[PDB]
RNA sequence: GGCGUAAAGCGCACGCAGGCGGUUUGUUAAGUCAGAUGUGAAAUCCCCGGGCUCAACCUGGGAACUGCAUCUGAUACUGGCAAGCUUGAGUCUCGUAGAGGGGGGUAGAAUUCCAGGUGUAGCGGUGAAAUGCGUAGAGAUCUGGAGGAAUACCGGUGGCGAAGGCGGCCCCCUGGACGAAGACUGACGCUCAGGUGCGAAAGCGUGGGGAGCAAACAGGAUUAGAUACCCUGGUAGUCCACGCCGUAAACGAUGUCGACUUGGAGGUUGUGCCCUUGAGGCGUGGCUUCCGGAGCUAACGCGUUAAGUCGACCGCCUGGGGA
C-alpha cells in the first residue's frame, strides 16, 4: 500500500523530471509542501501550489537549464522502515556542501545549512542534488 | 518563408499517426484522416532561423553540405546546391565521408584524374573496352562524389533532407561538431538536429521549397 | 449470492434506514446470513473447495469487520454478536 | 551485495503475533532535538613539550574517552490520546462474459465384445519379418444389442481460476472477476515467521468398474550382445466412491501490495455518445498477445502485465563435489 506518500513525492518528482515534465503533481499534505518550500526556495524548481480545500491536490513546476533537468538525484533517506534522526553536529552535507539535505526539526522543516546554523538536529528526510 | 506561402506546397502534410516518433509532439498541429498534421505556427520561425544561421555561416566564406539522396528528389537537390556555388550528396551517402573523409579523399582524387584524363588526357584510343569500363567508374564516381568533388575539406554545416534517411550523415555530423539543418518529418528523430525544421520530407513541391529558399539565402549571404 | 429481498431486509434490520447500506452492523449481518445459508451447501458439496475459498473469505472479512467495530465501540460490538448468536 | 537464464521467490492461497500505514485539528512529550550539570579511575592511543649521547624507554600538560544518567526546554517528524475527514478498503443496486467449483441427467461418433445375413481365403504387422488371428468361416460388408472411456467440428499467442489445473449438451447448488450510476460505512488498510487449508501425475487402503491404452511379465524380431528401441499379447494402473500421500522443469525458472515514468499494431470482454440509416464514426474501463523508447542488464534480453523509477512486509542465497 501507499505507507510513504514522502518518497512517494520525491519519485513523482524525479520520475516526471527524467521525463522532461513541465509539472507533477500529488495528493498533498503539510509535510508534503513544507519540503516543496524548501525545494524551491533553494532553486530546485520554480514554484508550486495546492488547490481544492477538500481533497488538495498539490502541484509542482519542475525546472530545467541546459536542456537538462535542475534535479540530479533525489533521494530517500529516513523511511518507514527505518528512522534517520541526526544531531547538530553530525548533520550530513551532500556533495560537499553544493547538494542539500532536507532536515525536519522542532522548529520545522529546512535544509541541513539552516538547521546546522540555528543549533538543531531532526529527522533526515532527503538529499537533493 | 510564410505560412501562407508553404501551405500551399503541403509542407503541413505528414506521414500518417501509425509511424510517428513521439519526440515531435510539440511540432504537430494534430492528426486528420490517420495523417499527422504539423504546425506551421512553429515551422516558419523555426525555418526562418535556420536560415539566418546559415546566412551568418554563408557570410563567411563558409562550406555548405546539401544532402538529399531520395530518387524523386536527388536531381533537385543538385541544382538547389549548385545554383548558390556549394556542394551536395544526392544518391546513396557512403559511410565515413566525412568522419572517414581521408580515405574517401583519395576516390575524389581518382575521379579528377578519371575526367581529366578523358578529356584533356583524352586517350579516346582505348582497347574499346576501357571506353565503357573507365567511363562505367567514372560514371559511377560521378554520382556518388559529383557534389563534393571540389569541396576540399570538411563543411561547415549540413542541410539534410529527410533526417531518417539520412540518420548516417547527420550522425557523422554530430561526432565533427558540425551543425546539422534538417527537414525533420513527424515519423523521425529530432534529436541529431541542431536546428529542427519540422515538415514534410518527400514531396517535391515541398522539398522545392524548403530548398529553394535554402540556396537563395545562400546567395544573399554570399553577395555581402 | 443473498437474495435482493433477502439483502434488503438486513440492512433494514440492522442499519440505520434502507440505505445505511454499509454500516459495519449491517455489513456484518450480511456475511452471517450468507455464511450460514451456505452451511448448507457445503454439508452436501463437501468438494467444492474452490467455492469454500469464497466461504472462507466471508469468515476472514467478517472477523476483521467485527474486530473493528470492537475496538471502536464494545457496546455496539456485543449487541451484533448477541443478537447474531455468535461467539459461543 | 544479491535471487528470469550464474548460488538464491516457499507449488498456491487465508491468516494470528509482528513490522509498516492515507489526511485534518487539538493534546501529550516516550522516540527525536537543544542546553545545563554530574560521571565516564589511572595507564594506553593522539598533540606540544621535558629527560637518558640518539632511539627504543621514561616523563609534564593537553586533547580524547564519540558513552551513560538527571534536570530544563523545543514539538517538525514517529509513538500515545481524543474528535474527525473521504481519496485507500469495504457494503448496496442493476447488468455482462467465462472449460471457475460440486451434484444429477442426457447425447452422438468410434473402438472392443456378443448375436445374426452376405461372402471366401486370407487378415494383421514390419524397414523386412515372425509371433498372433482365420475354413469351429476370419478380415471385408450390412443389421441388431451390451459395455466402458473420452468428448471431433466450434477452437483461437481464445476464456476462467490463488496455484494445481478446468472443454459435448441440459438443469440444480455455489465462488470469483468486471462495468455503469449514485448512496452508505469511515483508514475498517498492506504484508505475514509460526498455524491452517488447497495442491498434476505416479503411488497406497477398502469396495466397485474395466472398452481403449499400458509399467510389470510372456512370446516374436533386431543386434557382437539387446534385460531396450519395433511387433503380437498383456497385469497393476489409467475410470467411480470414500480415505491416504503432499511431491514435479508445481515455470514467467520472475513473492505480495501500492505510486510513478514516451509509443505502434492486434486479440478478448464491459460501457457513454453519433443522420443506429452500412458489417461503422468519437470516447472510456477490465484482461491479453506481438514489437519497441528511455532506463536497466554480464550479456541474452526486460521494457506501463518492468527485469525501469520508488516505498511496505515476507521467503531465500553466500565456491564445486559431499547433500
Ligand atoms: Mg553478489
Ligand atoms: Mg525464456
Ligand atoms: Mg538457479
Ligand atoms: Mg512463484
Ligand atoms: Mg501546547
Ligand atoms: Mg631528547
Ligand atoms: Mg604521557
Ligand atoms: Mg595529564
Ligand atoms: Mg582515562
Ligand atoms: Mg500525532
Ligand atoms: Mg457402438
Ligand atoms: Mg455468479
Ligand atoms: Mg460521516
Ligand atoms: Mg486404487
Ligand atoms: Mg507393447
Ligand atoms: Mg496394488
Ligand atoms: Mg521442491
Ligand atoms: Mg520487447
Ligand atoms: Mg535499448
Ligand atoms: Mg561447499
Ligand atoms: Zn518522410
Amino acid at each position: 500500500s501507499m505507507q510513504d506518500p514522502i518518497a512517494d513525492m520525491l519519485t513523482r518528482i524525479r520520475n516526471g523530471q527524467a521525463a522532461n515534465k513541465a509539472a507533477v503533481t500529488m495528493p498533498s499534505s503539510k509535510l508534503k509542501v513544507a519540503i516543496a518550500n524548501v525545494l524551491k526556495e533553494e532553486g530546485f524548481i520554480e514554484d508550486f501550489k495546492v488547490e481544492g480545500d477538500t481533497k488538495p491536490e498539490l502541484e509542482l513546476t519542475l525546472k530545467y537549464f541546459q536542456g537538462k533537468a535542475v534535479v540530479e538525484s533525489i533521494q530517500r533517506v529516513s523511511r518507514p522502515g527505518l528512522r534517520i534522526y541526526k544531531r547538530k553536529d553530525e548533520l550530513p552535507k551532500v556533495m560537499a556542501g553544493l547538494g542539500i539535505a532536507v532536515v525536519s526539526t522542532s522548529k520545522g522543516v529546512m535544509t541541513d545549512r539552516a538547521a546546522r546554523q540555528a543549533g538543531l538536529g531532526g529527522e533526515i528526510i532527503c538529499y537533493v542534488a | 518563408v510564410s505560412m501562407r506561402d508553404m501551405l500551399k506546397a503541403g509542407v503541413h502534410f505528414g506521414h500518417q499517426t501509425r509511424y510517428w516518433n513521439p519526440k515531435m509532439k510539440p511540432f504537430i498541429f494534430g492528426a486528420r484522416n490517420k495523417v499527422h498534421i504539423i504546425n506551421l505556427e512553429k515551422t516558419v520561425p523555426m525555418f526562418n532561423e535556420a536560415l539566418a544561421e546559415l546566412n551568418k555561416i554563408a557570410s563567411r566564406k563558409g562550406k555548405i553540405l546539401f544532402v538529399g539522396t531520395k530518387r524523386a528528389a536527388s536531381e533537385a537537390v543538385k541544382d538547389a546546391a549548385l545554383s548558390c556555388d556549394q556542394f551536395f550528396v544526392n544518391h546513396r551517402w557512403l559511410g565515413g565521408m566525412l568522419t572517414n573523409w581521408k580515405t574517401v579523399r583519395q576516390s575524389i582524387k581518382r575521379l579528377k584524374d578519371l575526367e581529366t584524363q578523358s578529356q584533356d588526357g583524352t586517350f579516346d584510343k582505348l582497347t574499346k573496352k576501357e571506353a565503357l569500363m573507365r567511363t562505367r567508374e567514372l560514371e559511377k564516381l560521378e554520382n556518388s562524389l559529383g557534389g563534393i568533388k571540389d569541396m576540399g575539406g570538411l563543411p561547415d554545416a549540413l542541410f539534410v533532407i529527410d533526417a531518417d534517411h539520412e540518420h548516417i550523415a547527420i550522425k557523422e555530423a554530430n561526432n565533427l561538431g558540425i551543425p546539422v539543418f534538417a527537414i525533420v518529418d513527424t515519423n523521425s528523430d529530432p534529436d541529431g538536429v541542431d536546428f529542427v525544421i519540422p515538415g514534410n520530407d518527400d514531396a517535391i513541391r515541398a522539398v522545392t521549397l524548403y530548398l529553394g529558399a535554402v540556396a537563395a539565402t545562400v546567395r544573399e549571404g554570399r553577395s555581402q | 449470492s443473498l437474495s435482493t429481498e433477502a439483502t434488503a431486509k438486513i440492512v433494514s434490520e440492522f442499519g440505520r434506514d434502507a440505505n445505511d447500506t454499509g454500516s459495519t452492523e449491517v455489513q456484518v449481518a450480511l456475511l452471517t446470513a450468507q455464511i450460514n445459508h451456505l452451511q448448507g451447501h457445503f454439508a452436501e458439496h463437501k468438494k467444492d473447495h474452490h467455492s469454500r475459498r469464497g466461504l472462507l473469505r466471508m469468515v476472514s472479512q467478517r472477523r476483521k469487520l467485527l474486530d473493528y467495530l470492537k475496538r471502536k465501540d464494545v457496546a455496539r460490538y456485543t449487541q451484533l454478536i448477541e443478537r447474531l448468536g455468535l461467539r459461543r
